[PDB]
């Protein structure tokens, strides 16, 4: 298993780099949504987490699109699951 | 109920609820007129 | 505006070193932008933070400030009408609004004296009537003038507790 | 010149620590309220309290507004 | 032009008389 | 004496050091000045105003010693 | 200057505080109105009416003396890092880093206790050796106070 | 030749000499009787 | 013999707001209300002295109960916060692809007034504080590779907290277990072994066999943390988990035929420390953990609750007596069931020396992958669960003496083990003294002596390893046995416990993770000095404990209560007399002591561990000035403090501007409680007399009279603030120091 699965780290890496930079700047921008004019007061009224979910977020939304890009088949992916019951309160 | 209203009017529940509205107040000024050395004119 | 110089300082506008300071902080400001590629959070935030530099010594710029040797602004408060903003105006502001806070708390400490149980409202405070003289309180140089001409802002020597001296 | 000046004001300030402690002992000891009736000085006993009262208010104000420069700087 | 030898224990006699009259002195300020 | 003749380069000297506890780099880095015995060099300020008042010699240091001396007698 | 003169102002002015207070109340208080009867310095009036712990003149004066070494300090630090800044040629250190306390611990504190410190090391010794022994001898008096 | 024996001499005597006679005396003065 | 059962009151205290609404109802001289300013410090003080409020040990006793639930509500709101700022606010997915290079940080601050500054740049394309809490190794030991998973587990832990506040509301409100419940200590001990260590170190190390040890090999192996297999993908799937560790092919049948040597694979024994992670094998921390979960689940079998088989601690405590201990252990199985101040003396105790040996045992032997290799986080750790234990200690002797004035009885303790240490008392204090005192003599000359002997120019004569060889002989001998212990006395371990004890230096991407410690005379110096000064604090906090009740000075002080600020200026002064007043002085010495362990720690790391391989030898943080320079406290002030504080003091303009900042503010408090500390009542009185006639001249009286802070408060405050200025400076020069060094 750990073959393959060097395999496809060496061959999917530019991917995943990628990927963590994207949810690192996620994580980043969510402390200067408001300052950055991103989650403002109307689109904020809920949870701006369900805003980078469903809506669109400059950062947030990104990654909550490329997260689960470009993984592996069979398996639910390793940075979200198929489904779930929404963030407690948008938290 | 009218009780625990009585109970948040007790001086240290005032005062937080009062220096929190107030540090907020103070933070959206500094945002929104950041960086206030003077008084400009 | 322009400003002439008082007191040694030249205003910071034309000054060199607030110039310096600008460009030195800025490049600083790039410096810890280039380790961030452009399309992250980090680096927009960065450039943000550089436009914040920029329009803060724009603004002190204008804002008719007198630098130092040193470069950094310097604040002339003996009450000179070119630098008024600097302490007079934002101290009028703090002596209206503390006299303002003062006199609310007289207000309250007076009218609550006259409760059947003061020690008590003392700690839970009555918010209506607490409320009703924060915003009557909004007056208090008025009302202050009007207890220093009764004579009821202070109260007389014979009434005070003192020492046996 | 920084020893002499280190010198000469920490003795300056000892110096006037004891004038004032010398003082409160004069107070005690050798202050006499019937014969000092009426000059200035049973007129300090007098009104101490304002004179403690606004030492207070100086002292508050500086160490507030100084402090708070420096801690702003 | 160093002090003579003389010269010091001169100064160090007198010393020791300025001494001893500091020793008077304590003597009758204990009395 | 040298300290007249070179008041600017010349460290002034308190007075000799004779301590039984130093070791042979205490004895070697405290001889300062132009003494063949460790010294300690004279921050009171002695030698400038001695100077400024005309005293120039040991002599003339020493008779105002013994002056003194028998003045405290 | 500015802020140091201010400093200086607060230090004289609640020694001045310390003081006169003790003066003053020497003779009574509320707190303890027969304090004429029981001389310039005894410890206390015991724990009742709520602790009467440094009411004496003679504990206002013991206050005041620590406040009368901090105001005595502040000027001489002043008067110090000045005065270092002129002799060195560069005023301009004092005037940039003399208005935040940080300035004062580092570039006058840590800055000048170098070669203090290095008085005596492993690497031998050398003239400032005394002193440095002076310096920590005089932290663990005050420490010892404390 | 007063140089080179003076401190030798009067070190010990003021810092060993006379604080040891000094303590002592004192000493047997404090806890002398008052008859 | 009782028989153990649940019993419960039904409904014994409504639910309701009407106390709220009166502050003080738990008192009755509180309840009356507020005469004065001291009445508001009354009321947070006994706040929660249960045993002050209701003579009862039932209430008393479901008070503490739910109290304990609501503290363990508030740990999870704790740990629930943790996890979220470690999931939406932090970069621990890429610290997850390069632990070595970035720094970890699970804190952003608004960009309001400058201090977006703070956000530093820690790696991964982020900003934000650099953490030294080690959560980020925590969560990657135990198999974390999402920030879903840390979402997941930060909402099952804000769950966790409601419930446990739900818990304490129905054991106060709905279900609250009467005082013969509480008193089963024998059952207490049956579950908290069994079930609470024996069967949570059961779980953990299932956890650790299923999830943290597949996920860690991978990681490991190099795989990247969004490639790896999901944990219930390797621990429902078989065959994938026997993939990475081949006996899971044969399921448990090793385990229930007693084969476990087929289990070595995942079941070691190997000891050291990982050298691509520079944490203990995993392998090695499950195989623990099902010991100890083994050992703990025999061990709470030991106490009979309610079938013959088992102890009882009463008797097993009776039957220990002898000719020097009259009646031995007698009476204090009364004590420790109808007390909970000693109860909670001992647990303290014990609470506050595991924190040190957690704190020891963390650093020498760094549980988590890429722990050691940040020095900043091992640090923190070593130094937060050092203070943790020093004041755990200080409590420990608070509740003792407490104990010791409130709930001791002559008459149950009449011959036993206690009452026989009141009795020679003199002695033990005496001989502590003596021993404090020689100690310090000692060991302060070894310092002082050398800085002497130094500034006259004399090394010959000092106490350094070249001069004097005061070696640390013994502890040498330990280190030996202890590297020889694979070869001889543990020979199916695979290393040594830790690489401290010698050879085989330990290094991951340079730095090093771990590295054998040697012990010269600047070691046995400054463990002398530690000796010293634990030997003080001791001397405070038992002569408070023993004085508690009676001294020759105060033969009648266990009347005049456990908290009391005097007796009075007679019988020459009484002041500081109570035990409260010991734990004030214990407290003191103990902050004294931790202060100058943790800056042993960080001196003797930085020196002689902690550094970076480069193939021509180690460069040390320091250069490994410690073994020359620290018997001398001319060495710690400049080679340590003034050396060592250039990243704290020119951290302004930087991320760490922020404990520069601290470090000012921190000295400014340490200061501050100075003036709590050296002056008294009686002078601030009467400045508030002055100021409430300024107050009164302008009719701005309060009703509540301003007074003066009590003695014992007064006493309280300053060590508070002085406690908080001075750990808070070392924190930051610490974090500082370290984050910057690297
Ligand atoms: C960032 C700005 C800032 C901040 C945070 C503070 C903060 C503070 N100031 Mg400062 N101050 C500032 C700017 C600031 N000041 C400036 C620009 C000025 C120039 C006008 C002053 C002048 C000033 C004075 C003169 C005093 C303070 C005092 C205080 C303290 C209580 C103030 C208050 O409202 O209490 C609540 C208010 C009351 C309880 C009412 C009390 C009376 C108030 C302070 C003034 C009203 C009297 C009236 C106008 C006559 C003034 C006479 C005066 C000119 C001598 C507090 C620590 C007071 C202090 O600590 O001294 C002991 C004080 O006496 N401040
Ligand atoms: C011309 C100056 C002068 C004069 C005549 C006096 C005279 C007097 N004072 Mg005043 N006083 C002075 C200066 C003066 N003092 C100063 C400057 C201070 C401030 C520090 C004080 C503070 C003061 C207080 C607080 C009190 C007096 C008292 C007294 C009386 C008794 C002194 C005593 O108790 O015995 C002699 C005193 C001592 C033997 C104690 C000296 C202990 C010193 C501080 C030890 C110092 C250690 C040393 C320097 C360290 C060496 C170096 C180290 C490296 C080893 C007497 C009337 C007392 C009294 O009852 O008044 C009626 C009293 O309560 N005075
Ligand atoms: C650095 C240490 C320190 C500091 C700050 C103070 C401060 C003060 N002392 Mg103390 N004192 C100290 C050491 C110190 N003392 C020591 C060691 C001694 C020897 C025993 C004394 C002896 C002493 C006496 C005997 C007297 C004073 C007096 C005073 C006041 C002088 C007036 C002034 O400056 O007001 C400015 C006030 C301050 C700088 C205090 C701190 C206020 C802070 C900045 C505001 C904090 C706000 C912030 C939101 C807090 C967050 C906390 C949050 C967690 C709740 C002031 C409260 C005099 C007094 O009462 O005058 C009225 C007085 O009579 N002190
Ligand atoms: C130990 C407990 C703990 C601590 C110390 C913090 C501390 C912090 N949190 Mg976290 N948090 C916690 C628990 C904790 N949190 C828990 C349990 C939750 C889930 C309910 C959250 C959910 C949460 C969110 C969603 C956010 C924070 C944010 C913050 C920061 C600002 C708080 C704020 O909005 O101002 C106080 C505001 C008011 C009182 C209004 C601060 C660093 C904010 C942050 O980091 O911004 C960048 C932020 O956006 N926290
Ligand atoms: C298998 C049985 C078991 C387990 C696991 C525990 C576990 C615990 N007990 Mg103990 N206890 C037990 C049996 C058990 N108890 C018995 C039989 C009695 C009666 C003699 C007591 C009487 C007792 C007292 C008097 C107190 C405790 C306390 C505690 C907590 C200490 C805090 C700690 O270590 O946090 C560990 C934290 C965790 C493990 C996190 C999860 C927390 C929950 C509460 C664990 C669930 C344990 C529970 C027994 C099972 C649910 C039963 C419920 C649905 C009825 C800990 C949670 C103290 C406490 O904190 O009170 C709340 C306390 O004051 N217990
Ligand atoms: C508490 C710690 C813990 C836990 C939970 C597990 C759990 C597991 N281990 Mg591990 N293990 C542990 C510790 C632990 N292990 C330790 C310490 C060791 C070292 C000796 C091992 C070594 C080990 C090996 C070598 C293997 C396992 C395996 C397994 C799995 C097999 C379970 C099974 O079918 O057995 C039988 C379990 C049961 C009969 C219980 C099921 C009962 C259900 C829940 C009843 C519910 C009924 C309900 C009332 C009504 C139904 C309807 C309702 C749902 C609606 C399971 C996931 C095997 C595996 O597949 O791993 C990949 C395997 O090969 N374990
Ligand atoms: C398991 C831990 C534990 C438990 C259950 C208790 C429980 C109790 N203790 Mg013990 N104690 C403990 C640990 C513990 N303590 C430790 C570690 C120490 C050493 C410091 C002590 C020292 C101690 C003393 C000396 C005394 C008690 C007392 C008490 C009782 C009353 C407490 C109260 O209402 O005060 C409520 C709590 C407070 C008033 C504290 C306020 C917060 C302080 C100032 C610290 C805050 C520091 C903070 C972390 C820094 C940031 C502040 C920030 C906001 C700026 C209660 C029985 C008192 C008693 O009468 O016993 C019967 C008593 O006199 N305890
Ligand atoms: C640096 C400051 C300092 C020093 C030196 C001391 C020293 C001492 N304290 Mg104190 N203490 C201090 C600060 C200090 N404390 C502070 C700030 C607090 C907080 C309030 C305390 C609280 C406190 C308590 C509550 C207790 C102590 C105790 C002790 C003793 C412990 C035994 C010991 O050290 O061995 C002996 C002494 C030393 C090593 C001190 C240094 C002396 C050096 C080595 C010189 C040796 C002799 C030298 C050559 C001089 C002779 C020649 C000379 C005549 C010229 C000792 C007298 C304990 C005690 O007395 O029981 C034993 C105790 O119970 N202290
Ligand atoms: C306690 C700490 C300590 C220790 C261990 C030492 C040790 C020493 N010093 Mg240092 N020193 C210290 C503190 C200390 N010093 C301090 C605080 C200072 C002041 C600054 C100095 C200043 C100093 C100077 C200036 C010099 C030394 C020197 C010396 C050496 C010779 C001293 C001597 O002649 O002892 C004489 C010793 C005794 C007469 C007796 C010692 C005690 C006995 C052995 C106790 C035995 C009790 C026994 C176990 C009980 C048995 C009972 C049984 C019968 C029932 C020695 C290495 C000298 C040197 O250069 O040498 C290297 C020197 O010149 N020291
Ligand atoms: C500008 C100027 C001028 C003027 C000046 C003046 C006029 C000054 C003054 C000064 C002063 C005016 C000062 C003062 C000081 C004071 C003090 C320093 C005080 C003190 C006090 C005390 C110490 C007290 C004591 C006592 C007591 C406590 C009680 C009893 C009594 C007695 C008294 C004993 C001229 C032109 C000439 C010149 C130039 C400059
Ligand atoms: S506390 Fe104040 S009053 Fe009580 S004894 Fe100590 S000093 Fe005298």
């Amino acid at each position: 298993l750990t073959a393959d699965l060097l395999a496809r780290t060496e061959a999917n890496k530019s991917l995943n780099d990628q990927k963590r930079a994207a949810t690192s700047s996620a994580n980043f921008e969510r402390s200067r949504l408001v300052t950055d004019g991103f989650c403002q007061f109307p689109q904020n009224i809920f949870g701006c987490q369900n805003a980078a979910e469903k809506g669109s977020v400059k950062f947030l939304s990104d990654d909550m699109a490329i997260e689960c890009e470009g993984t592996a088949d069979g398996k639910t992916c390793s940075s979200k699951a198929p489904g779930a019951y929404p963030s407690f309160l948008g938290l | 109920m009218k009780n625990f209203q009585i109970y948040l009017s007790t001086a240290p529940v005032l005062a937080a609820v009062w220096f929190t509205v107030l540090a907020g107040i103070l933070i959206e000024l500094n945002r929104f007129f950041p960086d206030a050395l003077s008084f400009p004119l | 505006r322009d400003v002439q110089p008082y007191a040694g300082l030249t205003p910071c506008k034309t000054s060199k070193a607030f110039a310096k300071r600008e460009k030195t902080e800025l490049k600083a400001l790039e410096k810890r932008l280039k380790k961030y590629d452009p399309e992250s959070a980090p680096a927009l935030a960065l450039q943000a933070t550089m436009e914040k530099t920029k329009t803060r010594f724009a603004n002190y710029g204008e804002s008719g400030l007198l630098c130092g040797k040193d470069g950094l602004p310097h604040l002339i408060v003996d009450g000179n009408l070119e630098h008024l903003g600097e302490f007079a105006i934002p101290g009028l502001g703090f002596l209206y609004v503390a006299g303002w806070i003062g006199y609310a708390g007289r207000s309250y400490i007076q009218e609550n004296k006259t409760a059947s149980k003061p020690t008590e409202g003392e700690i839970i405070i009555d918010v209506p009537k607490a409320l009703g003289l924060m915003f009557q309180a909004g007056a208090w140089p008025l009302l202050a003038g009007l207890e220093l001409k009764n004579g009821t802002l202070t109260a007389p020597e014979s009434e005070i507790t003192v020492s046996p001296r | 010149q920084a020893a002499l000046y280190s010198h000469h004001q920490y003795i300056a300030g000892f110096i006037m620590c004891g004038a004032f402690a010398h003082g409160a002992i004069f107070f005690i000891r050798d202050y006499d309220p019937e014969a000092n009736k009426g000059n200035v000085l049973a007129r300090m006993l007098e009104h101490k309290e304002a004179i403690i009262s606004h030492l207070s208010w100086v002292s508050l104000f500086l160490g507030f507004h100084t402090l708070g420069l420096y801690v702003h700087n | 032009m160093p002090l003579s030898d003389t010269q010091v224990f001169t100064a160090l006699f007198v010393a020791l008389i300025t001494g001893i009259l500091s020793l008077r002195l304590g003597t009758q300020l204990y009395k | 004496e040298k300290w007249g003749e070179d008041p600017l380069h010349v460290r002034p000297i308190a007075h000799t050091i004779w301590d039984p506890h130093f070791g042979q780099p205490a004895v070697e880095a405290f001889t300062r000045g132009g003494a063949s015995a460790p010294v300690n060099i004279a921050y009171s300020g002695v030698y400038q105003w001695w100077y400024t008042i005309g005293m120039r010699t040991n002599v003339d240091l020493y008779n105002g010693s013994l002056f003194l001396l028998f003045v405290a007698g | 200057d500015f802020l140091v003169h201010h400093a200086i102002a607060l230090g004289l002015h609640t020694t001045t505080l310390i003081l006169v207070k003790g003066a003053l109340d020497a003779r009574g208080s509320k707190l303890m109105p027969d304090k004429k009867d029981f001389g310039y310095s005894f410890p206390c009036d015991g724990p009742g009416r709520g602790g009467t712990c440094d009411i004496s003149a003679w504990d206002a004066f013991y206050l005041a003396v620590f406040w009368e070494l901090n105001t005595v300090s502040w000027t001489v630090f002043y008067f110090h890092w000045k005065h270092l800044a002129l002799w060195q040629g560069n005023s301009a250190q004092f005037d940039e880093s003399s208005t935040y306390i940080m300035g004062w611990l580092r570039d006058y504190l840590w800055l000048n206790s170098s070669q203090l410190i290095n008085g005596y090391n492993p690497f031998g010794m050398n003239s400032l050796s005394v002193w440095a022994w002076m310096f920590l001898f005089g932290h663990l008096i005050y420490a010892t106070g404390f | 030749m007063a140089a080179s024996l003076l401190p030798s001499i009067f070190v010990p005597l003021v810092g060993l000499v006379f604080p040891a006679v000094a303590m002592a005396s004192l000493f047997l003065y404090i806890e002398k009787e008052q008859v | 013999i009782k028989t153990v059962k649940i019993v419960v009151d039904r409904d014994p205290v409504p639910t309701s707001f009407e106390k709220w609404a009166k502050p003080g109802h738990f008192s009755r001289t509180l309840a009356k209300g507020p005469a004065t300013t001291t009445w508001v410090w009354d009321l947070h003080a006994d706040a929660h002295d249960f045993d002050s409020h209701t003579t009862d040990l039932e209430d008393i006793s479901r008070k503490v109960f739910s109290a304990h639930f609501g503290q363990l509500g508030v740990i999870f709101i704790w740990l629930s916060g943790m996890y979220f700022h470690g999931a939406r606010f932090s970069n621990y997915e890429a610290w997850l692809s390069d632990p070595t290079h970035i720094k970890p940080s699970a804190q952003v601050v608004w960009p309001i007034v400058g201090q977006e500054i703070l956000n530093g740049d820690v790696g991964g394309g982020f900003q934000g504080v650099q953490i030294t809490s080690g959560f980020f190794q925590l969560w990657r030991g135990s198999g974390i590779t999402s920030e879903l998973q840390l979402y997941s587990t930060a909402i099952g832990a804000l769950i966790c907290a409601g419930l446990m506040f739900f818990a304490g509301w129905w054991h106060y409100h709905k279900a609250a277990p009467k005082l013969e419940w509480f008193q089963n200590v024998e059952s207490m001990m049956n579950h908290h072994l069994a079930g609470l260590l024996g069967l949570g170190s059961l779980a953990w190390a299932g956890h650790q066999i299923h999830i943290a040890l597949p996920v860690n090999t991978l990681l490991d192996a190099g795989v990247d943390p969004k490639e790896i297999p999901l944990p219930h993908e390797f621990m429902l799937n078989r065959a994938l988990m026997a993939e990475l560790y081949p006996s899971f092919a044969k399921g448990l049948t090793p385990f229930f035929t007693f084969n476990w040597t087929e289990y070595s694979d995942f079941l070691t024994f190997r000891g050291g420390l990982n050298p691509v992670t520079g944490g203990l094998w995993l392998t090695d921390m499950a195989h623990h953990h099902l010991a100890i979960a083994v050992l703990f689940l025999v061990a709470g079998h030991q106490y009979r609750t309610n079938w013959g088989i088992g102890h009882s601690m009463k008797e097993i405590l009776e039957a220990h007596k002898g000719p020097f201990t009259g009646e031995g252990h007698k009476g204090l199985y009364e004590i420790l069931t109808t007390s909970w101040h000693a109860q909670l003396a001992i647990n303290l105790a014990l609470m506050g020396s595991l924190s040190i040996i957690v704190s020891h045992h963390m650093y020498s032997m760094p549980p988590y992958p890429y722990l050691a290799t940040d020095y900043g986080t091992q640090l923190s750790l070593f130094t937060h669960h050092m203070w943790i234990g020093g004041f755990c200690i200080c409590g420990a002797a608070a509740h003792a003496a407490i104990f010791m004035v409130r709930d001791y009885d002559p008459a149950t303790n009449y011959n036993n083990v206690l009452d026989r240490v009141l009795r020679h008392r003199d002695a033990i204090i005496s001989h502590l003294n003596w021993v404090c005192i020689f100690l310090g003599f000692h060991s302060f000359g070894l310092y002082i002596h050398n800085d002497t002997m130094s500034a006259l120019g004399r090394p010959q004569d000092m106490f350094s390893d070249t001069a004097i060889q005061l070696q640390p002989i013994f502890a040498q001998f330990v280190q030996h046995t202890h590297a020889l212990a694979p070869e001889l006395t543990a020979p199916t371990a695979a290393g040594s416990t830790s690489a401290s004890w010698g050879g085989d230096i330990v290094a991951v991407g340079g730095k090093i993770a771990m590295m054998p410690i040697s012990l010269g005379t600047s070691d046995f110096m400054v463990h002398h000095i530690h000796a010293f000064t634990i030997h003080v604090t001791v001397l405070i906090l038992l002569k408070g404990v023993l004085f508690a009740r009676s001294s020759r000075l105060i033969p009648d002080k266990a009347n005049l209560g456990f908290r009391f600020p005097c007796d009075g200026p007679g019988r020459g002064g009484t002041c500081q007399v109570s035990a409260w007043d010991h734990v004030f002085l214990g407290l003191f010495w103990m902050y004294n002591s931790i202060s100058i362990v943790i800056f042993h720690f960080s001196w003797k790391m930085q020196s002689d561990v902690w550094g970076s391989v480069t193939g021509n030898g180690v460069s040390h943080i320091t250069g490994g000035n410690f073994a020359q320079s620290a018997n001398t406290i001319n060495g710690w002030l400049r080679d340590f403090l003034w050396a060592q504080s250039s990243q704290v003091i020119q951290s302004y303009g930087s991320a760490l501007s922020a404990y520069g900042l601290i470090f000012l503010g921190a000295h400014f408090i340490w200061a501050f409680s100075l003036m709590f500390l050296f002056s008294g009542r009686g002078y601030w009185q009467e400045l508030i007399e002055s100021i409430v006639w300024a107050h009164n001249k302008l009719k701005v009286a309060p009703a509540i009279q301003p007074r003066a802070l009590s003695i014992t408060q007064g006493r309280a405050v300053g060590v508070a603030h002085y406690l908080l200025g001075g750990i808070a400076t070392t924190w930051s020069f610490f974090l500082a120091r370290i984050i910057a060094v690297g």
